[PDB]
DNA sequence: CATGACCAGAGAGAA
DNA sequence: TTCTCTCTGGTCATGAGCCTCTCGAT
RNA sequence: AUCGAGAGG
């Protein structure tokens, strides 16, 4: 059935252009890590990871979901955990896990030691702290 | 003035007369208020209630300067002290308090959006100058403002001058809070927003 | 401080239950169901855990408590049982 | 994956910022790195006691450390110390102590 | 021709007896709106000219002042026709306001004040006296649109909001010492203010400030 | 990402070619145009952050 | 269909952009800021084109706000910590009396408001009678002292009048030259000097810029010639290498330099040709870049001047950071290479005019002043004959068609330029 | 342009297109549109960045204020930022427009529309509109309750007037009572011909009540008592002006069960309103 | 005791005293005789911050995973240069070196240890390390919105994630979203194993 | 690029 | 004479939309 | 990796 509508119609130039979709697709789960601060790769090349930028940290924050957000940071990219003296709060315990023996040189502790999930990247920034002289000390218990 | 010359003519009671001649035609005030440039006349079509009850265009003259000085023009006779208004809402902080401030800050936020055509709620920027203006005076949002507060050590680095405050905070062997959202962001732990305001036990 | 309790006669926070505490809750129960752990309502051929959770929460046998924490330090413990839903 | 621990996992609730003492980083400290080079001497296959072997962490992937035994997935590195032969400022602190020095005495210590 | 003049010290007579009586006093309301004519007949001299040492005037707290805060009493407020007040003007006054036992003494002036005056300012622990200038008086700032009511606390009512905001003094809002309004009501640090303000949302909002 | 509207979560239809697809009614609060955009897509990995999703 | 303009390098097609500067010998006056101590400033960036291509920056600030009195005008010179008055250096430099000096400023006896201008000049340097003390009065570490300004006067001193002694006439009336746009501008007559008309811009292309840079590897393998020389004092040891990698990495990288990062700013002037059509590739042929900034709001350098008719396109710019900067030249559009203008010089001396030392302004007010290069090279009277001349020959051809030859008619001014790198297009 | 003699301030010499794109631009308008779309181009692409730093200075200046569990807006620290968020503790959605009625209209007008006299036989509720229609005339004790409730709307209409100076009417606020009236004039199919049911004092009585039940806080102190008050004041005229005696008999033609259901309404959609704490 | 106007230069400190330079060891010693109440009323912690820790005495070596390797990291670049520069002023100690040979082995060990903290610093000691490239600096490693704290702890590349081209559709719903086939297979959902999806999970496996 | 606080200088009042 | 007072140019210094891609020398 | 360049919304 005719359209109600006449419509314009001819021969028009066009152009095809550089971007095609199969060279932008991209998908990525639990691939390759980088060496440094042990978060995804960057490029669709290398099978890397898309960036959560401080922007959508911004957007989750104010949905208010809190576990989410802690699930991007965490799970999806370079949780860690370390293991961190009760008394001089400094990732400085020297832990055996096969023989179960955690200590403290200098500090002379080997009971009051905690375990905690951090960030990689996280775990980094207090090592280049200490190596600035900086002591960033983490406590379990408020005090 | 019927002499169609105007001339004045002045003899000291010979370089020091340009002397006085530089802080005749530069230091002298003839009339006027300090830093008062320019004035315009406009008129306003301003609606006020009538004696029968209902509002009405009552239309006004009002003058629109191009300079401030707030305190000398607010005490000038003819005018209303009680409506006189600047765009310089720091100077309003300055005369007439902080809480001017505060309303004053808000008409010009207000200005800037409704300019574009755009809406706004009322209590989004109601938040912005409430935070800017909740300590003594005005705090702005860039690096020497809001960033040098009190605000625990990590979210103050997470902004700008990210080094210098991790120095400070060596230093001054600050103590961070880590109830602060980018804190718990930076250690991985659920930040106590909406969905971690609040524990969960059992019966 | 010790015992930072309040009692539950003088409670003052929403007898409502927040929309973002009814998501923790619903994510809660779905997660300890998506674990084998026993639901306590008549899944009348229901199978996911998240509808599991919000239909258990209808009829309100979701055994949690809310602890509602206001800045000084000072909290109130609220029941599922007891919070209203809307 | 990064195996069990009996250590009791917590969360973090206080970051108490502070200075390093020497004497701490003396017994934080678990090698004195004594000489600049990476490698071992005579260009070995190996790490020299000097810098970067003593079980600071691994750098073959293979499970050796100070009393961690640990690959590098799980090894936090471990710190180690130099000896400066006279004390040396900090950058980011010149403005601080010339600030404190500009206004305490030389002599007394007030 | 310094009617000019006639007209604006009236205006600050007018302002400081506003102040007064809004900082709980015992001011007339028929009292602080004397007309000019009247002004000019009690305080202008012989010559057409004002001398106001003569316009000094002491006021005395209401019955409600002294049932919210007792100790508050024993206020004069003197003008100065010598301007440019100078460290020993200002001793003249200081010695005037400590040899009379008088808690609170406010101190206009005209055009200029020493810094060496100002250093001595507080110089009796119980006394305070404020400076101010006829040119801030010459108008009302809190007649203004924009300056909403500012209602000083009593000290059991800062208790009292505080515990029921479970508040630290730091958590408050903040009001600046010298802040005009503060200063127009001899605002003291620790001492909050509730300010009622009119509300685009709710029609009436409270908020409070604490001086520092 | 400017707004809370930016990031918003959707149901999965999993389709044919090789765009991602959404409703006309859904680009203004992104912002959208189909001239050449690109959007991202995260997925949770647990159940209680899926009910975030869902339910926020 | 390949329209050659590039080079191979390691394989790569390369590509060098037209780097788009202003022109150097050129006079600008620009007005100071609000709160400025100073009023107006005359400056001229003096650029010797054969030789070391080192920039001089002399600056004739009038200082003094536009209200205030005792409105004084110095000099900046390239070694001495503070501005020197300017009657002091034309003392200096041999012009002693107050009235020529202002016939050297003001070239009008009738314009009594440019000399009361200058009478506070006149006050400020009394103090100074005679040329040995003006050439005293130098900021130093005594008779060394005379010598190090003798030195410096025709050393660093508007470098591109000559360099060579004994021309002290020439800087004399050039500074005056330059003093007398100055108030010109102060005294509300002339406008602030533009800064973004295309004529005063300069289009660096390949030739220059491999020229620049062959420069400085010729003179790096020149002096390692010396030091095998030297290392043999009693025993062809040449580095064909240096000038070879040299080329290579500026061409290859595109920062131009031997070997440094940021001391060689100028990155990106070499890029890989665009190969994705045509016409892709014609224009990048024909981009230019102007370094000036990358980031900020720069609204003004962005912006499609009036000038840029007919020599840049309007519509082709990219978008974003970088809009504005970064032009197309249009078709028709060509760059000067380069001519000597020593031929059009002895041709101008041949035709009438007069050389500089042998100018004396009261006694030849109406006289065009003769620019060549931005150097002053004396006067012409009946300047529509010359001019006339000067156009026949250049459509002959024995003038290069290239040159560019303006007669300012109302500021009695003749421009010609010899100069490389600026944008023309026929007609 | 060099086609141009000087000092020429004509309209085509200083960019005038007289031309449509559909005629077409000569040269000289084909230029100078050029100038001024590169100015909106740049003026784009720094703008751009411009904003961009804006918003992330703003967001990181305020990305820690959130509501909390005693509805005060505070920061990390505690410090108090709003005692109630934006002033009246309601979320920025379910906020909707609508007109203060008591504002603006002349004072007859007003009055016409508000004022019942049961003292006046020609400004009493008719018998038309009430099945206590005729028993209601004299009867001084209705009288005095709804003296008091003309003499709220008047407190009302000039606290409002010395809010919103200017007059204006429409405001945002958190329940659309124009709705919930339709609403029940739909499901409870009002003839608008058969009288109410609704005795004076239900109407009176019931909206007080009413406004007693639209918490916002809930401690049992003064403090905060009178912050309830505050926060609930521009609404509760709202309220009053809406289903005031002649207006919910007259304009409106509300039964007891379809009045009471109103007020069910207005109760459940604005503790709806209510911010959640939590949210950021 | 008479006290100097204290002045900048480079990164050592000089008072005109109403005319000497002030040794590292000189304000040290001064800062350890400091009595704690003026520490603590002058900001500072008895237990955590001194001014003497303001001095470096003895500096902590990071371990390789900060300073990791095919090539060559710049920390351990900049590392063996304190370490080199402070063992030959151990020589020139040991062997009873002149008088100010001993200011330029100590004047350019300041120089590396400041420089390994912090590279960009006025006086425009550059610092340029292998190749020519200025040595990259903890400060600098961690500053910036590509620095550590704004790129890899506010903001991160994240596992299951995806991104294409997209375009629209009248016929989804509007909460729906379209996901190519290819992107579907790629990104997973982990599902613990129940009986109420245990059979559609074997058959998916 | 470009907008702007901190000293450090030196002119500048009072007792 | 002292002391507190204003009170301005040379500085050094900050960031500067998000992603996203691809390429190309060391 | 590092530096840089071009481009896309
Ligand atoms: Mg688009
Ligand atoms: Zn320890
Ligand atoms: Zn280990
Ligand atoms: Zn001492």
């Amino acid at each position: 059935k005719k359209l109600m509508a006449q419509i314009f119609f001819g021969p028009t130039y066009y152009q095809r252009l550089r971007h095609m979709v199969d060279d932008k697709i991209h998908a990525r789960a639990r691939g390759p890590m980088q060496v440094l601060t042990r978060q995804p790769v960057e490029g669709r090349s290398r099978d890397g990871g898309l960036r959560f930028g401080e922007m959508e940290r911004d957007c989750m924050i104010a949905h208010g979901a809190a576990s989410f957000l802690k699930e991007r940071l965490m799970e999806a990219s370079d949780a860690f955990r370390v293991h961190i003296c009760g008394i001089c709060g400094l990732m400085t315990v020297i832990a055996k896990l096969n023989h179960n023996q955690f200590e403290c040189k200098g500090c002379d502790n080997k009971i009051d030691i905690y375990q905690i999930h951090i960030p990689y990247a996280a775990k980094l920034l207090f090592q280049e702290l200490m190596a600035m002289n900086i002591t960033p000390r983490l406590y379990t218990d408020r005090s | 003035d019927n002499d169609e010359k105007l001339i004045i003519r002045c003899r000291v009671v010979d370089h020091m007369l340009k002397k006085i001649e530089n802080t005749m035609l530069e230091n002298i005030t003839l009339r006027g208020v300090e830093n008062i440039e320019r004035v315009v006349m406009m008129k306003y079509d301003r609606k006020v209630p009538s004696p029968t009850g209902e509002y009405v265009k009552e239309p006004e003259w009002v003058l629109e300067t191009d300079g401030v000085n707030l305190s000398e023009v607010m005490t000038v006779p003819g005018i209303d002290p009680t409506r006189i208004y600047t765009n310089s809402f720091i100077d309003i902080m300055e005369v007439l308090g902080i809480e001017a401030g505060r309303a004053a800050l808000y008409k010009e936020v207000y200005n800037v959006i409704a300019s574009d055509g755009s809406y706004v709620n009322y209590r989004h920027m109601a938040l912005l100058v409430d935070v800017m203006t909740t300590q003594g005076g005005l705090t702005s949002v860039t690096r020497h403002g809001f960033n040098r507060s009190n605000t625990g050590a990590l979210m103050r680095c997470s902004f700008e001058e990210t080094v210098e405050i991790l120095f400070e905070a060596g230093a001054s062997a600050e103590l961070d809070d880590c109830r602060g959202v980018s804190e718990n962001v930076i250690l991985g732990q659920m930040a106590p927003i909406g969905t971690g305001a609040f524990d969960v036990m059992i019966d | 401080l010790k015992e930072k309790a309040i009692p539950k006669d003088q409670r003052a926070t929403t007898p409502y239950m927040t929309k973002y505490e009814r998501a923790r809750i619903l994510g809660t129960r779905a997660l300890q169901i998506s674990m084998n752990a026993p639901v306590f309502v008549d899944l009348e051929g229901e199978t996911d855990p998240l509808r599991i959770a919000m239909k258990e929460l209808a009829e309100k046998k979701i055994p949690l408590v809310i602890r509602r924490y206001l800045p000084d330090g000072s909290f109130e413990d609220w029941s599922v049982e007891e919070l209203i839903v809307d | 994956g990064q195996q069990y621990s009996s250590a009791p996992l917590r969360t973090v609730k206080e970051v108490q910022f502070g200075l390093f003492s020497p004497e701490e980083v003396r017994a934080i400290s678990v090698a004195k790195i004594r000489f600049p080079e990476t490698m071992d001497e005579t260009q070995t296959r190996a790490k020299i006691g000097g810098l970067n072997d003593p079980r600071l962490g691994s750098i073959d992937r293979n499970l050796k450390c100070q009393t961690c035994q640990e690959g590098m997935n799980e090894c936090p590195g471990h710190f180690g110390h130099i000896d400066l032969a006279k004390p040396v400022f900090h950058v980011g602190f010149i403005a601080k102590i010339k600030k404190v020095c500009e206004c305490v005495c030389m002599h007394c210590g007030k | 021709e310094n009617e000019r003049n006639i007209s604006r010290l009236w205006r600050a007579f007018r302002t400081v007896k506003e102040m007064v009586k809004d900082r709980g006093y015992f001011i007339t309301q028929e009292e602080v709106e004397l007309p000019l004519e009247d002004f000019k007949a009690k305080y202008c001299d012989s010559m057409g000219r004002p001398q106001r040492k003569m316009m000094s005037f002491q006021a005395n707290p209401t019955e409600e002042s002294i049932s919210k805060f007792p100790d508050m009493g024993s206020l004069w407020v003197e003008f100065c026709d010598e301007p440019s007040v100078g460290v020993k003007t200002m001793k003249t006054f200081v010695i005037h306001i400590q040899e009379k036992n008088f808690q609170t003494g406010i101190f206009v002036y005209q055009n200029n004040i020493t810094p060496s005056a100002m250093k001595l300012v507080p110089s009796i622990p119980p006394a305070t006296i404020e400076t101010f200038n006829e040119a801030a008086l010459v108008v009302n700032i809190t007649h203004h649109e924009l300056v909403p009511k500012h209602i000083r606390l009593s000290s059991d009512e800062k208790r009292e909001l505080l515990k029921r905001y479970r508040l630290k003094e730091s958590q408050l809002p903040r009001i600046q010492r010298a802040d005009p309004v503060a200063l127009y009501l001899g605002l003291k640090r620790g001492e909050v203010v509730k300010i009622i303000r009119k509300s685009e949302t709710s029609g009436r909002y409270a908020s409070y400030r604490i001086c520092m | 990402s400017l707004h809370k509207m930016s990031m918003m979560a959707h149901r999965v239809k999993v389709i044919p070619y090789s765009t991602f697809r959404l409703n006309l009614s859904v680009t203004s609060p992104y912002n959208a145009d189909f001239d050449g955009d690109e959007m991202n897509l995260h997925v949770p990995q647990s159940e209680e952050t899926r009910a975030e999703l869902s339910q926020l | 269909f390949d329209m050659g303009g590039y080079f191979i390098i390691n394989g790569s097609e390369k590509v060098l952009i037209a780097q788009e500067r202003s022109a150097g010998n050129i006079v600008q006056v620009f007005k100071k800021a609000a709160p400025s101590p100073i009023s107006h400033v005359a400056e001229i960036r003096s650029a010797l084109e054969k030789g070391s291509r080192f920039i001089s920056t002399l600056q004739v600030k009038l200082y003094g706000r536009e209200g205030s009195s005792a409105r004084t005008i110095k000099a900046t010179l390239p070694y001495i910590k503070q501005d020197i008055p300017i009657v002091i250096i034309f003392r200096a430099l041999g012009i002693i009396p107050d009235g020529e000096i202002l016939e050297h400023i003001c070239y009008d006896v009738n314009d009594w408001q440019m000399l009361e201008m200058l009478k506070p000049c006149v006050e400020d340097g009394f103090v100074i009678q005679d040329r040995e003390t003006a050439l005293d009065f130098i900021g130093r570490r005594k008779e060394k002292r005379i010598q190090y300004a003798k030195d410096i006067l025709q050393k660093e001193f508007l470098p591109h009048i000559t360099q060579l002694e004994g021309f002290e006439s020439r800087k004399a009336f050039f500074l005056g030259y330059m003093i007398n746009r100055l108030l010109l501008c102060a005294l509300d007559r002339k406008d602030q000097d533009d800064r973004d008309h295309f004529g005063k811009k300069r289009l660096d292309l390949a030739g220059p810029l491999l020229a620049q840079l062959f420069k400085t590897l010729f003179k790096k393998l020149t002096k390692d010639i010396f030091r095998y020389m030297q290392r043999t004092v009693e025993e062809l040891a040449i580095n064909a290498k240096t000038i070879t990698s040299g080329l290579k990495y500026a061409l290859a990288t595109g920062n131009w330099g031997e070997q440094k990062k940021a001391m060689s700013s100028r990155a990106g002037v070499s890029q890989v040709l665009n190969r994705y059509t045509y016409s892709s590739t014609l224009s990048h042929l024909r981009r230019t870049n102007t370094p000036i900034g990358r980031d900020g709001k720069l609204a003004k350098p962005r912006q499609l001047h009036n000038t840029h008719w007919g020599l840049v396109c309007p519509a082709e710019t990219p978008e974003g950071q970088a809009c504005g900067l970064v032009k197309n030249l249009s078709l028709m559009s060509c760059i000067s290479v380069g001519t000597d203008p020593m031929p059009i010089i002895t041709f101008l001396s041949e035709w009438g005019m007069e050389p500089l030392e042998d100018y004396v302004p009261h006694q030849s007010p109406d006289a065009t002043r003769v620019f060549v290069n931005g150097v002053w090279h004396g006067v012409h009277r009946n300047p529509a004959r010359l001019m006339e001349t000067l156009r026949t020959l250049r459509r002959k051809g024995d003038i290069n068609p290239e040159v560019s030859m303006i007669r300012d008619i109302r500021e009695k001014e003749l421009k010609i330029f010899t100069d490389a790198g600026r944008v023309y297009r026929p007609l | 342009l060099p086609h141009f003699s000087k000092d020429d301030y004509s309209p085509e010499s200083k960019g005038f297109v007289e031309n449509s794109y559909l005629r077409g631009l000569t040269p000289q308008e084909f230029f100078f549109h050029a100038m001024g779309g590169r100015e909106g181009l740049i003026d784009t692409a720094v703008k751009t960045a411009e904003t961009g730093y804006i918003q992330r200075r703003l967001v990181k200046a305020l990305e820690d204020i959130m509501v909390h569990y005693d509805n005060t807006t505070r920061n990390s620290l505690g410090n108090v930022i709003q005692f109630i968020y934006g002033e009246d503790g309601m979320d920025a959605a379910h906020i909707e427009k609508q007109s203060l009625d008591t504002i603006g209209g002349s004072d007859a007008a007003f009055e016409k529309r508000y004022r019942v006299d049961l003292l006046n036989t020609d400004h009493t509720l008719d018998p038309s509109l009430l099945e206590s229609g005729s028993e209601i005339l004299g009867d001084l004790k209705l009288q005095v309750l709804l003296d008091e409730e003309y003499k709220q709307l008047v407190k009302d209409r000039k606290f409002l007037r010395e809010v919103f100076v200017d007059g204006e009417a429409n405001w945002p606020l958190p329940v659309n009572i124009r709705r919930i009236i339709q609403n029940a004039q739909q499901t409870f199919h009002i003839d608008h011909t058969k009288p109410s049911d609704l005795t004076i004092k239900d109407i009176v009585l019931g909206v007080k009540d009413l406004q007693e039940n639209l918490l916002v806080l809930r401690g049992k102190n003064e403090i905060i008592q009178n912050a309830q008050r505050d926060a609930v004041t521009l609404f509760c005229c709202l309220l009053r002006s809406r289903l005031a005696t002649r207006r919910v008999l007259q304009e409106y033609r509300l039964t007891k069960q379809a009045f009471d259901w109103v007020l069910s309404n207005i109760e459940a959609q604005f503790l709806r309103s209510v911010v959640h704490p939590g949210e950021m | 005791n008479t006290q100097p106007t204290i002045r900048k230069d480079g990164l050592k400190l000089v008072g005109s005293w109403k005319l000497r330079v002030l040794s590292t060891e000189e304000i040290l010693n001064i800062f350890k005789h400091i009595s704690v109440k003026d520490f603590t009323s002058l900001g500072f912690n008895e237990v955590f911050s001194r001014p003497e820790w303001m001095i470096l005495t003895c500096l902590p070596v990071p371990p390789p995973p900060v300073r990791p390797s095919r090539g060559e990291d710049d920390l351990t670049f900049k590392l063996a240069d304190i370490l080199k520069a402070n063992i030959s002023l151990e020589t020139l100690e040991h062997n009873g070196a002149p008088h100010h040979a001993i200011e330029e082995a100590e004047s350019l060990l300041q120089f590396h240890v400041a420089t390994y903290m912090d590279n960009d610093i006025a006086g425009q000691p550059q610092a340029l390390q292998k190749s020519g490239r200025p040595v990259k600096s903890i400060r600098a490693r961690l500053k910036g919105k590509e620095g550590r704290i704004r790129g890899n702890l506010m903001g991160k590349r994240v596992d299951f994630s995806a991104r294409t081209v997209i375009s629209g559709d009248p016929n989804l719903e509007l909460d729906q979203v379209g996901v190519p086939k290819s992107i579907a297979k790629t990104l997973t959902y982990p599902e613990v194993v129940t009986p109420y999806n245990i059979d559609r999970l074997t058959q998916l496996v």
